[PDB]
RNA sequence: GGAGAACGUACUGGUGCGUCAGAGGUGAAAUUCUUAGACCGCACCAAGACGAACUACAGCGAAGGCAUUCUUCAAGGAUACCUUCCUCAAUCAAGAACCAAAGUGUGGGGAUCAAAGAUGAUUAGAGACCAUUGUAGUCCACACUGCAAACCAUGACACCC
RNA sequence: GUGCCUAUUCUAUCACCCCCGGUUCCCUCUUUUGAGGUUCUUCCGGGGUUUUUUACGGGAAUAUCCUCAGCACGUUUCUUACUUCUUCACGCGAAAGCUUGGAGGUUACAGUCUCAGGGGGGAGUACGUUCGCAAGAGUGAAACUUAAAGAAAUUGACGGA
């Protein structure tokens, strides 16, 4: 079946269900977030997938760590978004 | 004619190219683990009276088996299953549709 | 000739200390004449006394377990015992078994403090849980292996450095038992645990110090 | 009585084991204190019979059974623990046919029952 | 997948006793073992093996093929990303690289299962089924091979239902 | 929402020191030759230190595993397998039967690439020929011969089913 609503526009179910790049058009899935060091009062660009490292440079040291999907945030780092 | 399509094998989807035999226990011709039927099964002891006898002599108690069983892992396959008036040709659509 | 009776005379097998029943079991041997003498070849017999029987007057489902025990020395009828392996039998594992489950099976082998080297062994089964839904609820290989590698740590390092008479203690009262338990919840949990196995692999033999010592008194 | 060691024979439990081994063509019945070494006796349905087709049977055994409560009373193995096996690594773990009948014999023909088995061990082939 | 180690445990063979009038095998028994002493029981060893139920229309693997552990080694896949890189491709004669069983040579290798054979028995015949063993094989090191109802009897790749 | 951290010590505490166990003139009980309990008075004992006992987590340390990293469930997606396979698809098919993205979407005949095939038998054989130690593989006929051979279903017949 395929009536009611329309291929070309999904709505209010609709978008979240496509899958990446399968989505009508893939985005970029991941995205990016800020995020700060309690190490001190100065933050930092952060990938919400990052196959690496956030270094605080208010200290040298990770606040995440690599690992397949999101990455992982810890420490008490708190992020905001875009 | 052809009469059964997974031919006892429940492999030809997936993975597991080639699959355990085994000496059946009881005819004892070499054959794969799927295409014998298995019902490993635990199993009973004694009549009754002959139980009433061991219990009342049951001077035995508990562990997790208050008096213990037995336990037949058993596995039929044409050979022997046969003679023992087991595992055949059913009606049609069963030979397809597994147990509850 | 002789005939059996008149043959063998008999005596009295006594456990060690911790034992609750101690002139526990008997056995005969044969009538000692010239060279010939019965107490020796007893040593090198072992004998399984059930771990409940022995230690329990009663009700204590640990009677699933017997204890392997050899022979150190012969007093009179009386004959005073060291452990060496408190093992089962088939059925409890396959009551306990259940199939298009999991299994996790270890061993280690830890040196008492006694010198009694002993490889034991262990098991524990999978659930779906209260309520995993899934078809048959098992674990991957990394579990596994991760289980094994936390029981294993502490059934040596617990074992190792243990009085053997007292290894025994705590596996009759199967704290150890629980112990396992205590590591293994956080994980993926199976149900059970259970010492399946425990084997003598090592001894020094005797010392009446320290057959006093796991004797104690009769 | 030939009792000759600390009894008082019935009065208190004394314990050996019968080690009952059916093969599909005899039935063995030995008799242990606690490890055979030191064997008590040992008694056969094919020592009771002979038929060359029979002698794992339960007939024979039942047959058999009673002989070895004769004996055992005489010496006084009060009690006795039952380690039943079947021929071996081979066979479905189901000894030969005899194995109940006298099980159930040396009950029916004076055993206060404790411990069984199936001592029977376990194939690599 | 490949190198390791560790074993569980049995099959045996063996030991070590214990005993003992029978064993043992069987359609039917028969060939087997027998009181040196058979079996048997238990202890223990030796040995070579095998990873037992677990564990299943369930995983992995090009395929063949693949199940203790740890110890490793180097490998693979998938999934994840806003990573870079711009057709890189596709499928494919020749041509290469694989191919279970078994065989085959050079060496292990010995335990078992058992082709050869041998025995029974059976038969009408029967050197066949059946039995009782038992020689080659078997496992393996090492080579080599190319044949396997080597079956999702269903080329691949594609895009859909 | 759900289960899930081994064992000691300080503090409001100068605390039974803490924990743990127990008692006839301890405490409670229309019981009374009796029951229960004490980190309730109150006494005594054991353990802490042997707790590496088996028994920790307000605040905190220790011993210390080492997701006591969160794990493990339930509930929710989605990539890839494997589905099975419910169940559906016409469709396709001689059927038998035919999924992921079947043997579907094709004489309404046409995505690519490729292999193979092309009555039957003779023969997959032949001194035909080439690999191959060696099996034998690879490759591969005509003569001669013949009217079928095949396939699925169907019903029937039959069975030492």
């Amino acid at each position: 079946g395929f009536f009611d609503s329309d291929l070309s526009y999904p709505t209010v179910r609709t978008e979240r269900m496509k899958h990446k790049r399968r989505r009508l058009v893939q985005g970029p899935n991941s995205y990016f977030m800020d995020v700060k060091c309690p190490g001190c009062k100065n933050i930092t660009v952060v990938y919400s997938h990052a196959t690496s490292e956030v270094k605080c440079n208010g200290c040298a040291t990770l606040l995440c760590r690599p690992t397949g999907g999101k990455a992982m945030l810890v420490t008490g780092c708190g992020f905001r978004k875009k | 004619t052809t009469k059964r399509r997974n031919h006892g094998r429940a492999k030809p989807p997936c993975s597991r190219g080639r699959v355990r035999p085994v000496h059946c226990f009881n005819c004892s011709r070499l054959v794969p683990k799927d295409k014998s039927v298995g019902r490993f099964v635990v199993r009973r002891m004694l009549d009754q009276a002959s139980a009433r006898d061991v219990a009342e002599a049951s001077l035995i108690y508990g562990s997790g088996f208050p008096m213990p069983k037995l336990y037949m892992k058993q596995r039929y396959c044409i050979a022997c299953a046969i003679h023992s008036r087991t595992v055949r040709a059913r009606p049609v659509e069963d030979r397809k549709r597994r147990y509850t | 000739a002789q005939e059996a009776m008149s043959r063998k005379e008999w005596y009295d097998v006594v456990a060690p200390k911790n034992f609750e029943v101690r002139q526990f079991a008997k056995t005969i041997c044969n009538k000692t004449q010239g060279t010939k003498i019965a107490a020796d070849f007893l040593r090198g017999r072992v004998y399984e006394g059930n771990l409940a029987d022995l230690n329990k007057t009663q009700n204590e489902d640990d009677a699933y377990r017997k204890v392997k025990f050899t022979v150190q020395e012969v007093q009179g009828r009386n004959l005073l015992t060291q452990f060496h392996g408190m093992d089962m039998t088939s059925d409890r594992v396959y009551y306990l078994l259940r199939k298009w489950c999991t299994t996790i099976e270890a061993t280690v082998e830890a040196k008492t403090a006694d010198g009694y080297g002993l490889r034991l062994f262990l098991i524990a089964f999978t659930k779906k849980q209260e309520n995993q839904l899934s078809k048959n609820c098992y674990a991957k290989t990394r579990l596994v292996k991760w289980v094994r590698m936390r029981a294993t740590n502490i059934i040596r390092r617990r074992l190792a450095k243990l009085d053997i008479n007292d290894a025994v203690s705590l596996l009759t009262r199967n704290i150890l038992r629980d112990r396992l338990a205590k590591r293994c919840n956080p994980i993926i949990p199976l149900r059970d645990l259970r010492i399946r196995k425990v084997k003598v692999i090592r001894t020094p033999k005797f010392d009446a110090q320290a057959l006093i010592a796991a004797h104690g008194e009769v | 009585v030939k009792y000759y060691g600390s009894s008082a024979g019935k009065d208190q439990l004394v314990y050996g084991v019968v080690h009952i081994y059916a093969s599909f063509n005899d039935t063995f019945v030995h008799v242990t204190d606690m490890s055979g070494r030191e064997t008590f006796c040992k008694v056969t349905g094919g020592m009771k019979v002979k038929a060359d087709r029979d002698e794992s049977s339960p007939y024979a055994a039942m047959m058999a059974a009673q002989d070895v409560v004769a004996r055992c009373k005489e010496c006084g193995i009060n009690a006795l623990h039952v380690k039943m096996r079947a021929t071996g690594g081979v066979g479905t773990k189901s000894p030969g046919p005899g194995a109940q009948a006298a099980l159930r014999a040396l009950a029916r023909a004076g055993m206060k029952i404790g411990r069984i088995e199936d001592v029977t061990p376990v194939p690599t082939d």
